[PDB]
């Protein structure tokens, strides 16, 4: 029935948010905080 | 068109918008809807160095940081008057819980290889005893993926379809009757209390999935 | 006539593992209360595990509900 | 025994019972320092703000 | 170190200072504190009992009339009692029965005098249990 | 604001992803063999 | 006729689940009390913690109340 | 004709259902005893306590007889 | 005539209640003998409380009797 | 051979809750053991109030066998 | 055979209705063990009560298993 | 068959009864443990008292038992 | 037919344990709490044991379901 | 046919003694550890005899599963 | 047309005999947990013990399973 219809199509969000955030969400606080780090010394 | 690709729309315009929209332009002071992330990523990588410590926080947390959000936000369709966390059918979960358990094998098969059967038996149970201990230790590696597959699953899944029960039954609360006063008006309460308690199970069982998978991959990431 | 009525008893049998996941909540709930009492300050340390035992239950709680529901459509 | 209710603290029921416990014996066990510990003669008398120690009832 | 040490340092006199021993089984408040060797972090209130502190050697019985026993980490059980007692002088029989009686008028005083005198109204009976 | 820092996943996150091909593997045999649908 | 009555009994049985969140709602309590005889201070901050499990506690009769209604009518 | 029997037997079953609110409201009589002999001076506290988880907890087991009173009367 | 078998069998089934009030009852005694002998005093104001709490417990039992009652007859 | 045998069937029912009986004397037996183990002195007054809780604990069992007992004959 | 076997189901019925008892008088044992642990100067005065406690609880059992018999012979 | 059906149906019913031995040995066995090990003089006045505990524990269990060993034969 | 409706009826019969499993997992992280109230510096060597039991605590509930689970389909 | 139809569902169900014997080996094992974390040195004082206690209970659930194993047999 | 569903219906019910496992794996991990906390250098000692118990706590349910399958297999 409908099982080849969500499985990849859902899963493609999965395998690309590893490239996604890493590289774009947690870079942000990373960046943020290592800077205010960079200020307290 | 797809369905499907619709419902996957949502976060696929959601995830990169409230990191690159909701902060103003991408500044440092932490704004006031920034505050959210500002104190949601801090616990997020406290959990991470800490329940996966040693050499091995480092190795996933970026990905622990990633998993964590997909099911929350695919969950999030749980209020809407026609709310569909995956059209009630969902089977996203078995993709990330069985997966996960191979990762976890194989985490003791790339990086600790044919040491992997040294790991079942935490603290004795020798020859004497060792299959007894393996026994459950291979129900608990099994059941693992179960226990983040499907759990935070019927969970949503439930405290969503409540509301076509709760529609179904009391439609007629109030709406034409004699018993539209305070008689009957206490039944219709239930529905709130069933959003209040969806919206808290669904955080909590996406904290408590990323808890699990970190649990189940320190476990095969330091063999004692 | 029979078999239709079947899925509603199984449902009906399978739909009594709620006591058991409520009385180990509520444990859990009583154990949180205990160290609050006793402990007042490391009260934090154990609240996020607290409610990380709690959704360790009402999850599988739910899971019976949903196996029933299972049977019940 | 009874030091929950309407004592005067720990110290006044294990001296009780130490008392007791010395009269639970002869000489040949009670020493001299016995005595005093039977014998207090401190003399409690609790002050106030106005300096006023009341009555040095031996404690 | 192993074994068990015992502080037993009244504030009469000090009898036990750190030696070894196999058992110093004694009443605490709550119940019967049979702490053998080592036991655990944990220190009680004592109710008038006895404190057969098994050494090496035999195990002295001596009813005592109360005290706290600090179980520190070390197997060190700091006794700290109020009272001091033999193996032998800590045993009769008149010394036993008519003390305790004869404190029973002082009982006759007024309420907050009984409530005080409510712990010697069964105070002497402890030593002739004990005695055996 | 948003940059493209090198994330490294290709040679850290590899077991999870080769894991994860055999199990889409695995579910498009199941939906012709296993489940038969 | 032959499954409707069968639904009843399901109803039934999936009420007889109550029990868990009747044993929990009182546990609840009395973890409270506890707290108040041990910390009559920590008490304040516990009722607030306490009452909210013992709300959260009535949800395993509420899926007993849901099951048995749709088992029910 | 089944029906009175099947409503009979459910509503027999449902029976079980208040057994909870029973030994709750025990538990929490108990502990409240308990406590109270712990620490008089919590004594009022735990009755406008004890009386609200004692209604709380048989509230559970009034709706688990209301449904048998539904497949009994109704 | 299975209208009556179903009756007796369904009142023997709700005679299960009697088991809470049972050990309800003893619990909260059991509570009233633990806190006298710990607390000798507070018996004044507890064994009143423990009648009230035996009024609140017992009648669950005493509900479902009453209702095995009425459905054997 | 249908009210007869599920007479029979549901006093064999009914004779499990006979087993809230065990609890009723536990919960007050670890009562009385655990107060004489706190403060023996008060064994004398400790069956004074445990005797009352005894007969209402053997009172479940007592009502639950007379509703038996109804169904019995 | 249609009666006798439906004795004999209520007798297989009641026959784990002995699991009161047999939580109780454990419980009753236990409470015994820790008295003496705690009061061992009243270790024979509890025996003469203990023993009673454990008569009193096994008391269910044996109305339990009476009850089955009466339905197994 | 229905003869031999009620003479299986109910020796399982009954089979289940060792439930309360196991639980109730058990029980009598560690209380003991964990007297000894708080109470290391309790020991040598306890052991022939837990074993004695241990029969006391098992009666139901052998009473359970035994009616199987009747409905087989 | 039957076999269908049996399947189901079995089906209803194995989700009973995963009220046990709830409760002893439950239990579990309350003790896990508690203990940690008592010495936060014991969290160490006490998280991962208990992470370790519960999970298989409700495991064993989840494989109970797994009972149900092929007699569904 | 049915008799042994019967015998099977008995099987089954008898089954569900399991449950006493797991609660006994939980008190068995865990106050033992108790006891241990208590007195370190009771560890060898009730080795002896704590083993035998977990397999006494043990055996009460062999007892339980005897039943079963002949139903299946005879 | 039975014996399957026979089968299938006993092999249901089987699943409620594992609960006692499940929960008690969990009991002695909450025990062990306590210990821990009271005494983190007893972790040591008792994990012998706590293989020796978990292996004579699972097994009960192991078996419970592998029977409840076979007879259906």
């Amino acid at each position: 029935f409908y099982f080849m219809n969500q499985l990849t199509y859902g899963f493609l969000l999965m395998i690309t948010l590893l490239i996604l955030f890493s590289q774009f969400f947690l870079p942000m606080i990373l960046r943020l905080y290592v800077s205010r780090l960079f200020i307290s010394k | 068109l797809t369905t499907f690709s619709l419902y996957t729309i949502i976060v696929l315009l959601v995830i990169t918008s409230l990191y690159t929209l909701t902060n103003n332009n991408n500044k440092i002071i932490g704004s006031r809807w920034l505050i959210s992330q500002e104190a949601i990523y801090d616990t997020i990588m406290n959990m991470t160095k800490g329940q996966i410590g040693g050499k091995n926080w480092g190795l996933y947390f970026p990905m622990i940081f990633t998993l964590f959000m997909f099911i929350f936000i695919a969950n999030l369709i749980s209020m809407i008057p026609y709310s569909f966390a995956l059209s009630a059918h969902l089977v996203f979960i078995i993709s990330l819980s069985i997966v996960i358990w191979l990762g976890n094998t194989i985490l003791g098969l790339y990086k600790h290889g044919w040491v992997f059967f040294s790991l079942f038996v935490p603290a004795g149970t020798p020859l004497p005893l060792v299959p007894l201990l393996v026994i459950i230790e291979t129900l608990s590696y099994f059941a693992r993926a179960i226990s983040l597959g499907l759990r935070l699953g019927s969970n949503i899944l439930a405290g969503h379809l409540l509301m076509v029960i709760l529609a179904g039954l009391t439609f007629n609360f109030m709406l034409i009757n004699l018993f539209t006063l305070v008689f009957g008006f206490v039944p219709l309460a239930m529905i709130l209390a069933i959003m209040m308690l969806e919206f808290a199970i669904g955080i909590i069982q996406g904290y408590v999935w990323a808890i699990l998978t970190a649990s189940y991959l320190k476990d095969a990431v330091y063999l004692h | 006539q029979l078999v239709l009525a079947a899925k509603y008893i199984g449902a009906g049998i399978s739909t009594i593992g709620l006591l058991g996941a409520g009385i180990g909540i509520a444990i859990v709930f009583a154990a949180l209360i205990n160290g609050v009492s006793r402990n007042p300050s490391i009260k934090d340390t154990v609240f996020p595990m607290a409610i990380l035992g709690f959704a360790l239950s009402e999850a599988t709680g739910l899971f019976c509900l949903m196996v029933s529901f299972l049977l019940l459509f | 025994s009874a030091w929950r209710k309407a004592g005067i603290s720990y110290a006044a029921y294990l001296n009780v019972a130490a008392q007791a416990i010395r009269s639970s014996l002869k000489t040949e066990l009670q020493t001299a320092s016995v005595l005093n510990r039977s014998q207090t003669d401190a003399f409690y008398t609790q002050y106030k703000n106005g300096t006023a120690a009341s009555e040095p009832t031996p404690i | 170190s192993s074994g068990l040490k015992l502080q037993f340092a009244l504030p009469h006199e000090t009898l036990y200072s750190g030696s070894e021993v196999t058992q110093v089984n004694l009443p605490a408040k709550s119940g019967r504190i049979g702490v053998l060797a080592n036991h655990v972090p944990t220190v009680e209130q004592l109710l008038p009992g006895v404190v057969e502190v098994m050494e090496g050697s035999n195990s002295k019985k001596f009813f005592i009339s109360g005290g706290f026993a600090t179980v520190q980490p070390d197997s060190q059980l700091c006794v700290t009692a109020i009272e001091a007692f033999p193996l032998e002088s800590f045993s009769q029989e008149n010394i036993k029965n008519l003390l305790a009686e004869a404190k029973k008028n002082v009982s006759s005083s007024d309420a907050r005098e009984a409530a005080e005198a409510a712990i010697q109204v069964e105070v002497l009976e402890n030593l002739q249990s004990v005695l055996k | 604001m948003l940059k493209r820092f090198p994330t490294p996943i290709l040679k850290v996150y590899w077991p999870f992803f080769v894991a994860g091909a055999a199990v889409y593997y695995g579910m498009s045999k199941a939906a012709d063999l296993s489940s038969n649908t």
